């Protein structure tokens, strides 16, 4: 196998020699020479996603190592820690704007100005408190006739497949 | 034999009408799933964990893994779209002024509490306590989940945090309370809550003087209903059944996918390393192919089940978005759509992977028999009610509303004439007063 | 502009292209070409490879049909929604909120598009609002007068009754209002004169 061997405190009985897991993978072993218990762990791995504005715009990209602390990480000096992982190549900004490239856990990324990729907390909207009281009513004095557009799919492509021709052509 | 219900025959006749004389303000609860767990699967790690020979043999089977990954990513994006559609229906983050005199109604249990770290409400916190999440997708530093992670199955965190969902529901609630349905059309227009409730009463066919002359009773009934909602959501643990069921189904699917790795599928062993160590390349290729095919079919079944369940969740989220648009951003004339009874309003609350609507409805309470008539003859003309129904308590005739007994003397302002008194079936004789 | 329709077309085209490209996979056979297997092997030896190719391509077709069935269910739901919007927004005026566009719905106009429909929803949106002082009712001669259709407003000195969606103040008369009981119950009642025509 391949993995990291660590000292273990598992309570192996004197007759046992190895331990299994849910998927029947050996998670602990007994050293044949020095009868100690070793825990076997997968070494280290994770997903790597690439945040990028279109290649029409810029070839500069940011990288997201998903679900890892910013210590187990090509690698710029712009590391940032999101609940979704470690974000390298994005300058975190205390401002908040509308989400442009959703990264996760409320963190979004955009390409903005000397332009660079920035990461920020997405903005839900501008705050607005209603001037409410028990003898005040706001009544409109004018109107606006708006024309909105709504697009709805209706049908799709009618496809036909020749099973014999596709599988066993002539 | 199961019972459909208690039999009940309606005392019907052609000159008898039952009209309610009192009402009840009910607050029902409706739970709707919105999103599910965003899962990601590493095809190579799941099928051929750290094995070059298995990976090389897996390259033969084409692009099954790429389309499994594409399907999972599509579902993952769809979940955030569902949440955004249900909750992000408000253009601005509204908020109420510090004064909390909403015409005697007590909204303190649904408005946010600043004391808590997350600015959730009391009922929202109860809802979050009633549902336990197997995994939120957050960072897991160095179980039934470690086995999943080591085999390539991970969970992605949702784009909108629970705090953002709480802020969205707070904006919706503040807009509803301080502006009625006006914030769903254009800019929010402030209006006293008593006047907003008077409009809501007018919207179901009851005159506003009923609300104004019974304001304290209605406020007390609403407060009692909210308190009963609190008690029910704090007592019965099995309250949010649907959301917990969604979480359980996703977790069970992942656990089944992991346990499928211990199947031999006809090979000598389920462990790739044992096959590699005990057999030559020619002999081990057959066993590795069997394991690859079995695990690929298991992944296919998991993705198919996920796609069908995601379609179901998308339908539920569309329904929740419609209920937010129609029940919360306005008053609904649709029957049994925003709760049982005549709909007055609704209040949204977030919950793990779902939304909860507190539907406030008006239910007639105490009905009485009366003798009715389609029309009335005064001077050879037939008088019909402009808005209401003719009733009689035994000796005198009045005209009342159709949903609340408020009899008034039959005058020419209440009624309109149409033709003579030789056509209407069931007409009666009475005097119509002239102001 | 028409993102959804183009997305549908792209998804179908991509599915067909994937189905075609699956024909170049060996699936464990010596070759992905049927003719090469037939020419280089005897019947007994070639049957195994042909079976492997047949099984792989059959599974690929199964995946394509399953994806198509799920996507067709999605498109059918969308088409049912479009039919409902045609019935309610175009063939009539809708009271449902945010169903035929944001705002108070006036009308809608349909337009065709490749594999889809486009609705131009005409809606009415209030524009310029002003503050006013309001009151649930009014006392004239010991009776409480409530608006028949509208809301009582005041510009600072005088009291009028207006519509709820458009400021059109009118003198409070007995035709605008109706009486209900006395003036000892309503909370927030005010004092004003009701004109008698
Ligand atoms: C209501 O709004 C409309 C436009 O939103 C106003 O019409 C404009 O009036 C100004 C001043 O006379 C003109 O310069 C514009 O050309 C008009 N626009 C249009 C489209 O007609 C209208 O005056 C407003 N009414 C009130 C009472 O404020
Ligand atoms: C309508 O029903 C409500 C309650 O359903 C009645 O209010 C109750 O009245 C009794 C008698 O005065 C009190 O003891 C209760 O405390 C009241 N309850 C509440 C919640 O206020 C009301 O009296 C009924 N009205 C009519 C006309 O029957
Ligand atoms: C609205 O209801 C809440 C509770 O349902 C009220 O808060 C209670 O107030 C009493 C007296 O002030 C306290 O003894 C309780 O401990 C409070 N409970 C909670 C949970 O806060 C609140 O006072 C009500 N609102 C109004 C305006 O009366
Ligand atoms: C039906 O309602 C009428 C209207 O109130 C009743 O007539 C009144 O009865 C009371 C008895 O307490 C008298 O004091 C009033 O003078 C009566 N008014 C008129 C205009 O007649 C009548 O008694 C009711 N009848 C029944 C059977 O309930
Ligand atoms: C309602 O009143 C009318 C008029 O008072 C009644 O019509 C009378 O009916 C009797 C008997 O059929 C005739 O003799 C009269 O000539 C009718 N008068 C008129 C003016 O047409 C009618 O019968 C009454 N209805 C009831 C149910 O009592
Ligand atoms: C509120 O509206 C009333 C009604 O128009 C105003 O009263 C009028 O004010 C104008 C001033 O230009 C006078 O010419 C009229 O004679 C007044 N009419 C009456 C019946 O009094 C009043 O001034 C307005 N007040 C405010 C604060 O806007
Ligand atoms: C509205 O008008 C009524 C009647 O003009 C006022 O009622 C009077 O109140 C005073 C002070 O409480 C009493 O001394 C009078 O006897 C009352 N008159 C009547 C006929 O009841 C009432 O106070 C006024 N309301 C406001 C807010 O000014
Ligand atoms: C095994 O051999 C090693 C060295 O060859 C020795 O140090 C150790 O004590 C031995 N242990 C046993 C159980 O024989
Ligand atoms: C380049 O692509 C971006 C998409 O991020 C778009 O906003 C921009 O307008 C494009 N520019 C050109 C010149 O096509
Ligand atoms: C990362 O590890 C450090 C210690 O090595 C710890 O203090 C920190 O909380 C960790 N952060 C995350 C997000 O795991
Ligand atoms: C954001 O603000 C905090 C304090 O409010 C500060 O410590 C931090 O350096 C700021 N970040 C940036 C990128 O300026
Ligand atoms: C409005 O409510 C406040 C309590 O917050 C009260 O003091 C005030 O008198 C009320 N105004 C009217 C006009 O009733
Ligand atoms: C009601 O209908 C019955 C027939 O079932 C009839 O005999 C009776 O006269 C009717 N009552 C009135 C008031 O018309
Ligand atoms: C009306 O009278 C009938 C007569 O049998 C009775 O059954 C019914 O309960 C009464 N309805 C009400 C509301 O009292
Ligand atoms: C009404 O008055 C309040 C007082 O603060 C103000 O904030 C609000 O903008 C006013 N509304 C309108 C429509 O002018």
């Amino acid at each position: 196998g391949t993995g990291v061997l660590t000292e273990s405190n598992k309570k192996f009985l004197p007759f046992q020699q190895f331990g299994r897991d849910i998927a029947d993978t050996t998670d602990a072993v007994r050293d044949p020479q020095t009868l100690e218990i070793l825990d076997i762990t997968p070494c280290s791995f994770g997903g790597v996603s690439v945040i990028t504005p279109g290649t029409n715009t810029s070839n500069q990209v940011a990288v997201l190592y998903q679900g890892v602390n910013c210590t187990e990480v090509s690698t710029g000096s712009n590391v940032f820690q999101t609940r979704a992982g470690c974000l390298i190549g994005a300058e975190y900004v205390n401002n908040s704007y509308e989400c442009d490239i959703p990264i996760g856990a409320g963190i979004c990324a955009s390409y903005q100005t000397s332009q660079s990729i920035i990461a920020y907390t997405m903005s839900l909207g501008a705050e607005n408190l209603v001037a409410y009281s028990n003898n005040s009513i706001a009544i409109p004095t004018n109107f606006t006739i708006s024309v909105t557009t709504e697009i709805l799919p209706v049908s799709m492509t009618k496809t036909s497949v020749d099973c014999t021709m596709y599988i066993c052509g002539d | 034999t199961m019972s459909l219900g208690a039999e009940n025959l309606v005392a019907y006749s052609n000159n008898s009408i039952a009209i309610p004389t009192n009402f009840t303000i009910s607050v029902t609860t409706e739970i709707l799933p919105v999103s599910m767990t965003k899962t990601s699967v590493d095809c190579t790690m799941y099928i051929c964990g750290d094995s070059t020979e298995c990976s090389n043999l897996l390259l033969q089977y084409g692009s099954f893994c790429t389309q499994l990954k594409r399907a999972l990513t599509g579902i993952a994006v769809e979940q955030d779209k569902n949440t955004q559609e249900v909750f992000a229906q408000v253009k601005q983050i509204y908020k109420t002024p510090p004064i909390k005199y909403f015409g005697g109604f007590n909204f303190s249990q649904i408005l946010p509490d600043p004391s808590k770290p997350s600015k959730r409400s009391f009922i929202e916190d109860l809802l979050f306590n009633k549902v336990t999440l197997a995994d939120a997708g957050f960072i897991k530093q160095y179980d039934l989940i470690c086995a999943q992670k080591f085999n390539g199955l991970t969970v992605l965190p949702p784009l909108l945090t629970d705090e953002m969902i709480a802020q969205y529901t707070s904006a919706l609630l503040a807009g509803t309370i301080t502006s009625g349905w006006t914030f769903g059309a254009g800019a929010a227009l402030q209006i006293p809550f008593a006047m907003q409730m008077a409009y809501r009463f007018n919207g179901i066919g009851v005159t506003q003087n009923v609300l104004y002359e019974n304001q304290k009773l209605i406020a007390n009934q609403f407060n009692s209903a909210i308190g009963k909602i609190q008690d029910s959501l704090s007592s019965t643990a099995s309250a949010l059944g649907k959301l917990q069921d969604v979480v359980n189904h996703n977790a069970q699917a992942l656990n089944t996918l992991v346990k499928q790795l211990s199947s031999k599928f006809g090979a000598i062993s389920s462990v790739l390393n044992d096959i590699l160590s005990r057999l030559d390349k020619v002999e081990a290729e057959v066993q590795i192919d069997r394991l690859i095919t079995g695990r690929l079919q298991s992944l296919q079944t998991y993705v198919t089940q996920q796609l069908i369940r995601a379609a179901e969740i998308r339908a539920s989220a569309n329904l929740a978005a419609t209920k937010m648009s129609e029940c919360v951003l306005g008053q609904s004339k649709r029957v049994d759509f925003c709760g049982k009874g005549y709909h007055l309003m609704s209040f949204p609350q977030s919950a793990p992977h779902g939304v909860v609507f507190l539907h406030v409805t008006y239910v007639p309470a105490q009905e009485k028999n009366f003798t009715t008539a389609p029309a009335i003859c005064h001077d050879g003309k037939a008088h019909f009610p402009r808005e209401g129904v003719f009733v009689s308590n035994g000796t005198h005739w009045f005209v009342t509303q159709r949903n609340f007994y408020e009899p008034q003397i039959i005058t020419t302002d209440n009624t309109f004439v149409s033709g003579n008194c030789d056509v209407v079936i069931g007409i009666v004789n009475n005097t119509v007063y002239d102001p």
